[PDB]
């Protein structure tokens, strides 16, 4: 969009989000981290 | 997946009461948990949620500030501590295992609940 | 009561009955998946349908769901006496702070 | 939901003043907070917002760069740091808990306010 | 002073009085929801109406609101002496950097 | 990298059986491990994963609550404890070394497997 | 079996054949990387392709693949008698509790 | 080699010569800090730049660099005959098991 | 800070060879160490890391299972034991002292290097 | 005094009362076990509860308690006249040099 | 288990006073000991600890350098040597037997206490 | 608590010098110690730390390999042995008692220091 | 210097002055607690503030401070002639091998 | 009764019967080695298993066992009539003053 309205917008809901998977996500590197 | 509840009974208004949901058959620490309640003769009302690691807690507006939800992962147990019980809090409380589908979540396994009555 | 449900539905064994669940732009037409629960007179609610159309392996194909706009639905075909129960829909209302919202609940009476 | 303002007083111009609000009755970390103010004889003016985790900070253009908003979740406390106070900054400052409806938001709970006067 | 409000409104106890709130394409006709707050003389503004028509359970159903185009309003029916207060509308202006904008406020006097 | 399974055999339903996978050629303690199974005529089914430090475990829904996964780093060995065997558990069980790419993971090295038959 | 594959494919030596997987918004169109495994009649699966296009140094440039939308694919060029095998997709379905999901599996027959 | 460097750069004494280092989403665009080493014809590599912009007190202020997106770069100003050397970039690739990864190195030739 | 390589030379493939570095000028026990190598005509390749207390070790994929890294803190000495040397292992091997910056690490001090040749 | 206790609690015989003990990240939420002591007016403190939930065989099951977050609590059921006593909590504070820290102490008055 | 305090009394400030506990009913040499004190009208304050073998001693910040804790296992006796007593040191002093649970410790057996008054 | 330093003076560059800090008023064996220095006209530079049991030592990069920190618990004394003194090492050296708060540490008690001058 | 402090601050007796200490993501915004020391012209520094807000019992409530983001601050109220001193901040830089890092110190002059 | 054991287990000759032993973080998951003893009705216990998996030369290979997490177990295969006996587990509880703790003990009944 050549004329998108730039910047960070106000007018959003600033109150965490009680609609998310509360379970452990079994999709992460299970290996030791060499860093 | 078995969910077992205990702790109901009757107390005068203003008193506190603690409920406990014991679990077995699954890894407790990998799941979040929910409490809902059903006043006699009424439908279902969501009460609270706790994340698998205790990092988040949410409460229904009607109980927020009076109820506390917590976990003891080492004993596979979910707790609900109700302070300042009111007459309106009379209900069968049930625990449930959190599940999530895509854009919204759901409970899959349910306990049998216990009855909490609030009356002099 | 967030999601609107009729208080009662009925039909004779062998008939088809439906239970509706109507929301609005904040809960069903909002794109949030709708779920259904079944409660028998002396038990804890059972998951009947999840994800609008999917169901647990413990549910016979007599039950199915649907979703269109703000209207969600549960149909029961091959109605049996054993289906007398309270059926509830469930979704997420983006205007509320809670994880789940429930509908009023519909009691299904099978006309034995 | 109780919000309690503290920290008003009289400020020689050019000096700073730090305001804060203590909260109870709800989980502080689950909500965003707002500051608003009302100069005597004037209507309401929005001053600043801070997100539940500090991820965003927005200010009224009339105070941006002079005022800073911050939080300490472990103390259930919201702070407003006002530097280089001007006469025009005289107002009762209030806290409110952020809320949101659909296409726009609102505050639901309010405190009582505290007065900051900037004068020689 | 983004949304326009009359400086004053009044009427006899029992009568209906209204407070308008007029904006433009940037803040009412903009699709934003209008909210109302009531301030008593020595305290904080309190939420009266939200979501254009909804209200906290602590509000008597004597108050209501509505909107159309760039217009919005608050009506009080059955006006009582205790309704004397400063009423403010609130919205979000698409052209401004702030989360909230306020109207100028209206002072309601009950002619008891 | 050599992965070797052991412990299959024929067990009546309701009884238990324990499998293990001996490893060499790599540092066992730096990697997570997986078990998968293949019914004799079907494709592959994921069974379980254990994290490199033993802190997390996840199970397929079809075996959760009946199977346990564990490791002994000092023996470079991965174990799978299967309780309450059902006829449906007949399969070749294989161990594999966990690997991870970007948004999802994979197994890179595989063992040969061992056969577990559950039958009267 | 959340990844659908044809049960069988075939062709003569020297020909080009393809094997493919079809997923959906929860597994392939979800941005999760697709992997492929090869199983010969009396052994364990061998990693053939990882990361949608990468492959172990033990795999000749005969095999290649892709990812587009909810589709994924394995192409085999210069088909040899030695390619008779079972090929499988693997990915991650965000709706399930398990780390990996597999497709049904496709058997490739070389018409020697 | 997961970081790409040109094999050779050059310039006359006094000119400014830059050596690029291009990675991808797993290493530079992933936020891992980029480091540079200098190797002279018969010795061990010496740390030249660390932390993308910092340098040991033993390095002339002729050497500097930057990081942007998946790109990184070493700029050498005031090129001297003594700068003939092999320069290498180093980072961390989250897809690999090793702590460090290197580019292939760039030889800087001073056209004396 | 001195790091001094020793133990290079030429061996037939299949033979073992042991390299080491003596260090001085810093407290050896407080830092982790790295080995890197450079085949003639080639760039640098990371080979292995050992943690300051010897608790963790990581190896390049091309050498894991053949090379062992170790250290004796009381002798200020870092060792690398190579088994089954292959022709492809011909390289100059270097010691480097581990350092870490923010999101990634680096070596700061380097030794001089020693040459290991594998040939029949 | 680093653990916070109310200075006084009370109730009639037959009542249930609780005594709180609140700390922070240095001494309760820190993972340190909370202990309780009972002091009668003319003697030395007696261990009442240890290990947050356990108790000496000399203590009747009228006294019990638990700990969560940064708040520990002693519950007394079946309050007797004999329970008038000073109750103290105890923990370890990682910011201090001492092995034990105590709360202020709460006096329990039984309203006979 | 008996712990019996002795040696209390009253001194002008600046003077020394020595307290002790005779013990019986348990093996003194196997347990660490604590001293605590309670000023009249005040709560409990920890003063000092001595390890079972005398290897470690710790003191409250307010008394370190003025008080010395010691023991003589051959006489089953615990001692506390207080030098430079201040008015502020007026309190009932008690012995307690060290016990330890998991992440923190506790005293299980307590003595009767003795009163030390410091006054001019 | 009192920390007393002695051992400064002036030396030619390249020479060694041993400083020490004698302590009283606290149990030396229970606390770690620090040295810091302040060149005339300059701010403070941390120099070194020694653990309560001597098991760990850390040094500022500017002095590591030239300075040694040590202690002798039986004489309540902290030592700093400086080798290869440079002109740049001219400073007032101070000892301090280690203290630690939560996420970082601090010194609480300080000695008065001693002056070391390194010059032709 | 690791932490940045202004070299000088001043004011008349009775005034309030502040001394800043600004770090970054590695030292203050990193979650490390900030400490302050006071040095009088002919002696060793004294701990003034510890733990960002706490202070030794030997320090009057004239001195207080705070920490927010990467900026720490020492506030001195009721400035007296006797406060002339050098004030230093201290924290821990996770990028360095030393236990403590200091700012350059600020000299406070009281304009008697 | 520190360690938990079933009071009774059984099986027919030739069958496999196992005896569990469950502790906690104080005595099995604590890293303490688990030992087993066999007691016949008219004598003293005999060491059966030591070091979790090892056994005396006086024990036939019919008895074996292992330890994992907080669980421990004695397996008896090829059950004989002679195996009717009481089996006990033993460990060390870090919260208690005694060197050894025992489980309740399990009686093995052979269904002859």
């Amino acid at each position: 969009d050549p004329n998108a309205n730039p910047n960070v917008d106000p007018n959003a809901n600033p109150n965490v989000d009680p609609n998310a998977n509360p379970n452990v996500d079994p999709n992460a590197n299970p290996n030791a981290n060499p860093n | 997946v078995q969910l077992v509840e205990s702790g109901g009974g009757v107390v005068p208004p203003g008193r506190s009461l603690r409920l406990s949901c014991a679990t077995s058959g699954f890894t407790f620490s990998n799941y979040g948990m929910h409490w809902v309640r059903q006043a006699p003769g009424k439908g279902l009302e969501w009460v609270a949620i706790i994340w698998y690691d205790g990092s988040r807690n949410f409460y229904a507006a009607s109980v927020e500030g009076r109820f506390t939800i917590s976990r003891d992962n080492s004993k596979n147990t979910l707790y609900l501590q109700m302070n300042s019980l009111r007459v309106e809090d009379t209900a069968v409380y049930y625990c449930a295992r959190a599940a999530y589908y895509d854009t919204s979540g759901y409970g899959d396994y349910w306990g049998q609940g216990t009855l909490v009555t609030v009356s002099s | 009561s967030v999601l609107t449900q009729p208080p009662s539905v009925s039909g004779a064994p062998g008939q088809t009955v439906t239970i509706s669940c109507t929301g609005g732009s904040s809960n069903i037409g909002a794109g949030y998946d709708v779920h259904w629960y079944q409660q028998l007179p002396g038990t804890a609610p059972k998951l009947l349908i999840y994800g609008n159309i999917n169901r647990p392996s413990g549910v016979p194909d007599r039950f199915s769901g649907s979703k269109s706009g703000t209207s969600a639905s549960l149909a029961i075909t091959g109605l049996q006496a054993e289906d007398e129960a309270d059926y509830y829909c469930q979704s997420y209302d983006r205007r509320l702070s809670g994880s789940w919202v429930f509908g009023g609940g519909t009691k299904l009476t099978v006309l034995g």
